[PDB]
């Protein structure tokens, strides 16, 4: 979702950041994110994701 | 408003059902570490922007 992006990130907390995704604060490395309504959203909702 | 928020246990794992938060920032404190403190005297202060 557009509102977790900010939980991609060291030291986080959330769904995402505690339950799926979790980054070391020794991370080295780059953290890229774009909007992709044009194609991950359908009409009557995309329930695939 | 200031609402005081006293005697009781912040879980903060319910509002990941429904509530999605677009900023959440933490100063003073890691994010990671809410879970293993105790706060003295909690205040909330709430406003529309
Ligand atoms: C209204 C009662 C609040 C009392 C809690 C007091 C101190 C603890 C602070 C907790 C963090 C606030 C909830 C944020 C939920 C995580 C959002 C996310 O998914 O990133």
């Amino acid at each position: 979702r557009g509102d977790e992006v900010r939980q991609i990130a060291p030291g986080q907390t959330g769904k995402i950041a505690d339950y799926n995704y979790k980054l070391p604060c020794d991370f080295t490395g780059c953290v890229i994110a774009w909007n992709s309504n044009n194609l991950d959203s359908k009409v009557g909702g995309n329930y695939n994701y | 408003n200031r609402k005081r928020i006293s005697n009781c246990v912040a879980d903060y794992s319910v509002l990941y059902n429904s509530a999605s938060f677009s900023t959440f920032k933490c100063y003073g404190v890691s994010p990671t570490k809410l879970n293993d403190l105790c706060f003295t005297n909690v205040y909330a202060d709430s406003f529309v922007i």
